[PDB]
C-alpha cells in the first residue's frame, strides 16, 4: 500500500503555492461574491 | 517506519508558506452581504443543502420529513417530497436535476424520481446495505451515487442494480462528510480520527494520507481548482490542505471563536470561502490572507450548512431556525 | 408580473405550502419518546410488552395520546454525532436489567457510566428520565445466591432483597448533578404488562403539566 | 399648577404607549414568539395601546382644563371608546387565566388540540362583550358617563365583579393544583427536598399574589366608586383628588399589565435582549 504510494512526482510546495494564486487571480473577474454586483444585472432584485 | 519516512519527506518539502507569497497580495477587504431572499418552508431544524446545476433550484432535506425543492429567482416551491424515514442527515441534487437523494439515521440512500411521465415524485431506487447512519451520499453522474456510513465505510453504488460495486474501508471513526471533485474521477473523505483519506473511484482503493487536527472533523470541500481542499474540525481552526503538497499549508482560527464548524464551502475562483460555525454566523474567511473579510449574520441557534452557486451568483445557507437565506 | 405562468407556479407554491402546513399542524400533535439502554437489558422486551435496520419508529395510543418511541441501540456509534438531533424529546425512557453482576462483558458500572453520560448531556438539560428496572426476580435468586459485595467495594450490609433494591434506586438517583430542573422517575418492572404502560403516560402528563406550570411561573 | 400635573400625565401615556408598542413590535418580530397564550398576551397589548393612544389624550385633556371643551360629539364618542376598550383589556386577563386553566388542567387538550383559532376565538368573545358593553347607552360641561341605575348595576357586573369571580375561581383552581403537583444519605435527601418544595410554594404564592393584587387594588376602588355614588343622591360631596386618584388608577393599569405578564417572564425578555 505504502510502498506504491510513496513513489509520486514530487513538486515543490512553493509551486502548489503559486499554482493556487496563480489561479484565483486567473478568474477573479468573474465573482460575484467578490465584487458587488450592482442591481442592474443582479438576477436577485 | 514508513509514516516517518512520509513525515520527514513533507517537513524537508516544506520550503515556504503561502504567507509569505500573499504578503504583498492587497486584501479582499470588507466583503458586505445582506439577506436578499428569505425561504421559510420548513418547520423543524435542517442539516443538508445543495444546489443545482443551472444555479437556478436548490434541494434542502429538513427534520419534519419533508424535502423542498425551491426556485431561487421567484422564491417558489416546485416540488414537496416527504420522506419515509424523519430522520435525514443529507441530501444531493443529481446533475442532470433528474434524482434526488436523502439518507440519514438510517441506513438508506432513498433515491427520488423528480421528472417522470405520471408527473408525481416517487420512489425510484432504495440502497439499503450500510449498517451505519449514513452522512453523506452524493451523486457521480446519472448511474453512480458513493454513500458516507457512519460505520468507518464509503461504498460506491449503481442506480438501476442496486449492489454496491467497492467498497472502501480502513477507518477507525465514522465519516462525517465527503465532497467530490469536479470531474467526478476522485474524491476525498473525512472521519473522526483527525484525519482525512484520498479515495479514487475508478481503481478504488485508497492514496494518500492528511493529519493535523485534535479533534473530529465535520465538513470537507474541494477547491474550484480540484487540487486541493479544506477541512473543518470541532477546534475551529480550518486546515487547508493541497493535493499536490500533499501537506499543510495554513490554519484559519482566531482567539474569539470557541466553537467548532459545522460546513465550509468554496467560490467560484476560490479566492474566498465560507464557513458555518456554531454561533450563528457565517465568517467570510480570505482564501490568500487567512483573514475575516465578512459577517452574516440573521440565524437563531446555528449554521447548519451552506453552498455555493456553480456559476458563482449567490451562496446560500441554512440554519436550524427552518429559514434559509440567500446571500450574494 | 402581468404572466400566467407566473401565476400558475404562485398557485402552486400556495398548494405545496398548505400541504406542508397540513402535514405539520397532524405531525404537531404527538408525543416524542426515546429508548436508551444496554442491548440486552430488556429493552425489546419493554417494547414487546408495550405493543401486547436502524432506529425503530414504534407508535402507541393510549388514553387519547400517540406516543413516538425511537429505538436507537439498533446501530451501535458515536453518541455525540446523532444524540444531539433528538432535543426537545418530551421524556427518556432508561432501561437497565436488575440481575447483571453474572453477566460480564462490570456490566452495571458501565450502565451507570452511561446513565451519568447521556444525563448530564448539554442537549438534555430540560428532558426527563424514565428509569426502568427489569427482571426483579432473577435479581433475588441472584441476591439469595451471591453476595453484594463483589458489584460494590464500598457498600456492606445486610444481604437482603428490599434494602439492596432501594440502595440501588438510589444510587442511581444520585448520578445526575442536577436536580431542580430535571426529575428522574424510577419504576420498578415486572410481569405485568398495563402496569408500564400507565406509569409512561403518567410521568409523559406529569412532565407536561410541570412544563406548563413553569411556563406560567407557578412551579 | 396645570403644567405639573401634564407633564406627569404626559410621561404616563408616553411609557404606556412605548411599553405597549415594544410589546406589541417584540411579538410580531419574533417566530419563536408565535404561541397561543402570546397571541393572547399581543391582543392586550394591543387594546392597551389603543387606550393610551386613543382613550387616555383625551382623558388627559379633561383633567387638566377640568372642563369638556370639544362638544358632546366627542364626548358620546370618548365615552363609549372608553367603555369598549377598558371591558376588552379587563377581559382578557380572564380570558388568559381560562387559557391557563385549559393548560395546567388539561394537558391532553393542550397536546392534542391547541391551535390559535383558539385563541382568536377568546379575543372575538372578548371585543363581542366590550361592544355590548358600549353601545346600549347610545343606543338607549362635564362629559360625565350615564348614572342610570340598571345601565350602571349591568355595566359593572359584565365589566368587573363577573370576570372578578370567573378569575379567582380560575387561580384558586391553578392553586390547588399546583400545591397537589409540588407536593406529591438521608439528610442530604431530606434536606433537598424540603428546600425544593419551600422555594416553589413561594414562588407560586408570589406569582399569584402578585397576579391577582395589582389588578385587585388597581380596578376595584374605581368599580366601588361608579358603583355606589349613582344609588346615593343626597350624599355626593366625596373630595375631588381622591375620586381623581382613583379613576386614573384604571388608566395607569394600561402600563402594569404588560409588565406583570410580557417583560417579567424569562423567555420575553430574551427576546429582548436578541432583538436589541
Ligand atoms: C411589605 C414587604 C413585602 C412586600 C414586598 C417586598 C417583598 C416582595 C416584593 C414583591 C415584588 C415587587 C415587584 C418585583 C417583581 C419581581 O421581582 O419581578 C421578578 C424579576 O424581575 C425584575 O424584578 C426585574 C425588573 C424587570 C422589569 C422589566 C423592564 C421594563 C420595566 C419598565 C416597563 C415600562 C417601560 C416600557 C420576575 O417576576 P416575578 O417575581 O413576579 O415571578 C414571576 C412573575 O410574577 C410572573 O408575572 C411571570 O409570568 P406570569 O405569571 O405570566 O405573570 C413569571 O415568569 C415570573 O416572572
Ligand atoms: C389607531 C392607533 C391606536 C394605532 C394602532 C394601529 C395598529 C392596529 C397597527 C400598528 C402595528 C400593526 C401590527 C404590527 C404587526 C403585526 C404582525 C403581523 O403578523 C399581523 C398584523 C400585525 C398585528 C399589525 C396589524 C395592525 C397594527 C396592530
Ligand atoms: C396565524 C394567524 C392565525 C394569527 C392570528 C391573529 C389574529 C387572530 C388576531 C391578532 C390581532 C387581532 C385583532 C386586533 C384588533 C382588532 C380590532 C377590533 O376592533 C376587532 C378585532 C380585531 C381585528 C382583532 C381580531 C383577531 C386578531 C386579528
Ligand atoms: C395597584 C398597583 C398600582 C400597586 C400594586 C402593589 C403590589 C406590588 C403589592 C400589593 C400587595 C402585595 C402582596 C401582598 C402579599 C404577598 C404574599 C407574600 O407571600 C409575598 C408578597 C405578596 C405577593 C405581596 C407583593 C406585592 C403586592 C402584590
Ligand atoms: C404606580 C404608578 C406607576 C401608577 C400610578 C400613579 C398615580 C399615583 C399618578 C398618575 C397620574 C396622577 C394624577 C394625575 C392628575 C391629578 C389631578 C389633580 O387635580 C390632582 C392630582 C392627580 C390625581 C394626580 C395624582 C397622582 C396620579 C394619580
Ligand atoms: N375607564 C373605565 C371605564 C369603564 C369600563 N367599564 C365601566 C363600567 C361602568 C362604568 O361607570 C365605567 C366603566
Amino acid at each position: 500500500q505504502l510502498k506504491m504510494e510513496a513513489n509520486i512526482d514530487r513538486i515543490k510546495v512553493s509551486k502548489a503555492a503559486a499554482d493556487l494564486m496563480a489561479y484565483c487571480e486567473a478568474h477573479a473577474k468573474e465573482d460575484p461574491l467578490l465584487t458587488p454586483v450592482p442591481a442592474s444585472e443582479n438576477p436577485f432584485r | 517506519q514508513l509514516k516517518n519516512q512520509i513525515r520527514d519527506a513533507r517537513k524537508a518539502c516544506a520550503d515556504a508558506t503561502l504567507s509569505q507569497i500573499t504578503n504583498n497580495i492587497d486584501p479582499v477587504g470588507r466583503i458586505q452581504m445582506r439577506t436578499r431572499r428569505t425561504l421559510r418552508g420548513h418547520l423543524a431544524k435542517i442539516y443538508a443543502m445543495h444546489w443545482g446545476t443551472d444555479s437556478r433550484l436548490l434541494v434542502s432535506a429538513s427534520q419534519d420529513g419533508k424535502l423542498i425543492i425551491w426556485d431561487s429567482y421567484t422564491t417558489n416551491k416546485v416540488h414537496a417530497i416527504p420522506l419515509r424515514s424523519s430522520w435525514v442527515m443529507t441530501c444531493a441534487y443529481a446533475p442532470s436535476g433528474n434524482y434526488v437523494a436523502c439518507g440519514g439515521l438510517d441506513n438508506i440512500c432513498s433515491i427520488y424520481n423528480l421528472k417522470t411521465r405520471e408527473g408525481n415524485v416517487r420512489v425510484s431506487r432504495e440502497l439499503a446495505g450500510h449498517t451505519g447512519y449514513l452522512s453523506c451520499c452524493r451523486f457521480l453522474d446519472d448511474n453512480q451515487i458513493v454513500t458516507s456510513s457512519g460505520d468507518t465505510t464509503c461504498a460506491l453504488w449503481d442506480i438501476e442494480t442496486g449492489q454496491q460495486t467497492t467498497t472502501f474501508t480502513g477507518h477507525t471513526g465514522d465519516v462525517m462528510s465527503l465532497s467530490l471533485a469536479p470531474d467526478t474521477r476522485l474524491f476525498v473523505s473525512g472521519a473522526c480520527d483527525a484525519s482525512a483519506k484520498l479515495w479514487d473511484v475508478r481503481e478504488g482503493m485508497c492514496r494518500q494520507t492528511f493529519t493535523g487536527h485534535e479533534s473530529d472533523i465535520n465538513a470537507i470541500c474541494f477547491f474550484p481548482n480540484g487540487n486541493a481542499f479544506a477541512t473543518g474540525s470541532d477546534d475551529a481552526t480550518c486546515r487547508l490542505f493541497d493535493l499536490r503538497a500533499d501537506q499543510e499549508l495554513m490554519t484559519y482560527s482566531h482567539d474569539n471563536i470557541i466553537c467548532g464548524i459545522t460546513s465550509v464551502s468554496f467560490s467560484k475562483s476560490g479566492r474566498l470561502l465560507l464557513a458555518g460555525y456554531d454561533d450563528f454566523n457565517c465568517n467570510v474567511w480570505d482564501a490568500l490572507k487567512a483573514d475575516r473579510a465578512g459577517v452574516l449574520a440573521g440565524h437563531d441557534n446555528r449554521v447548519s450548512c451552506l453552498g455555493v452557486t456553480d456559476d458563482g451568483m449567490a451562496v446560500a445557507t441554512g440554519s436550524w431556525d427552518s429559514f434559509l437565506k440567500i446571500w450574494n | 408580473t402581468l404572466s400566467a405562468e407566473d401565476k400558475a407556479a404562485v398557485e402552486r407554491s400556495k398548494m405545496i405550502d398548505r400541504n406542508l402546513r397540513e402535514d405539520g399542524e397532524k405531525a404537531a400533535r404527538e408525543v416524542k419518546l426515546l429508548l436508551l439502554g444496554a442491548g440486552e437489558s430488556g429493552k425489546n422486551t419493554i417494547v414487546k410488552q408495550m405493543k401486547i435496520t436502524g432506529i425503530v419508529e414504534t407508535h402507541f395510543t393510549f388514553k387519547d395520546l400517540h406516543f413516538k418511541m425511537f429505538d436507537v441501540g439498533a446501530q451501535r456509534s458515536e453518541r455525540k454525532k446523532w444524540i444531539h438531533c433528538f432535543e426537545g424529546v418530551t421524556a427518556i425512557i432508561f432501561c437497565v436489567a436488575l440481575s447483571d453482576y453474572d453477566l460480564v462483558l462490570n456490566r452495571m458500572h458501565a450502565s451507570m457510566k452511561l446513565f451519568d453520560s447521556i444525563c448530564n448531556n448539554k442537549w438534555f438539560t430540560d428532558t426527563s428520565i424514565i428509569l426502568f428496572l427489569n427482571k426483579k426476580d432473577l435479581f433475588e435468586e441472584k441476591i439469595k445466591k451471591s453476595p453484594l459485595t463483589i458489584c460494590y467495594p464500598e457498600y456492606a450490609g445486610s444481604n437482603t432483597y428490599e434494602e439492596a433494591a432501594a440502595y440501588i434506586q438510589c444510587q442511581f438517583e444520585d448520578l445526575n448533578k442536577r436536580k431542580d430542573t430535571k426529575e428522574i422517575y424510577t419504576h420498578f418492572t415486572c410481569s405485568t404488562d398495563t402496569k408500564n404502560v400507565q406509569f409512561v403516560f403518567d410521568a409523559v402528563t406529569d412532565v407536561i403539566i410541570k412544563n406548563n406550570l413553569k411556563d406560567c411561573g407557578l412551579f | 399648577y396645570q403644567v405639573i400635573t401634564s407633564l406627569l400625565l404626559g410621561t404616563l401615556i408616553f411609557c404606556a404607549v412605548l411599553g405597549n408598542a415594544c410589546v406589541v413590535a417584540a411579538i410580531a418580530l419574533e417566530r419563536s414568539l408565535q404561541n397561543v397564550a402570546n397571541y393572547l398576551i399581543g391582543s392586550l397589548a394591543v387594546t392597551d395601546l389603543m387606550v393610551s393612544v386613543l382613550v387616555l389624550p383625551m382623558a388627559a385633556l379633561y383633567q387638566v382644563l377640568n372642563k369638556w371643551t370639544l362638544g358632546q360629539v366627542t364626548c358620546d364618542l370618548f365615552i363609549a371608546l372608553d367603555v369598549l376598550c377598558c371591558t376588552s383589556s379587563i377581559w382578557h386577563l380572564c380570558a388568559i387565566a381560562l387559557d391557563r386553566y385549559w393548560a395546567i388542567t388539561d394537558p391532553i387538550d393542550y397536546v392534542n388540540k391547541r391551535t390559535p383559532r383558539r385563541a382568536a376565538a377568546l379575543i372575538s368573545l372578548t371585543w363581542l362583550i366590550g361592544f355590548l358593553i358600549s353601545i346600549p347607552p347610545m343606543l338607549g360641561d362635564a362629559c360625565t358617563i350615564s348614572k342610570d341605575h340598571g345601565y350602571t348595576i349591568y355595566s359593572t357586573f359584565g365589566a368587573f365583579y363577573i370576570p372578578l369571580l370567573l378569575m379567582l375561581v380560575l387561580y384558586g383552581r391553578i392553586f390547588r393544583a399546583a400545591r397537589f403537583r409540588i407536593r406529591k444519605k438521608n439528610e442530604r435527601n431530606a434536606e433537598a427536598k424540603r428546600k425544593m418544595a419551600l422555594a416553589r410554594e413561594r414562588k407560586t404564592v408570589k406569582t399569584l399574589g402578585i397576579i391577582m393584587g395589582t389588578f385587585i387594588l388597581c380596578w376595584l376602588p374605581f368599580f366601588i366608586v361608579a358603583l355606589v355614588l349613582p344609588f346615593c343622591e343626597s350624599s355626593c360631596h366625596m373630595p375631588t383628588l381622591l375620586g381623581a386618584i382613583i379613576n386614573w388608577l384604571g388608566y395607569s393599569n394600561s402600563l402594569l399589565n404588560p409588565v406583570i405578564y410580557a417583560y417579567f417572564n424569562k423567555d420575553f425578555q430574551n427576546a429582548f435582549k436578541k432583538i436589541i
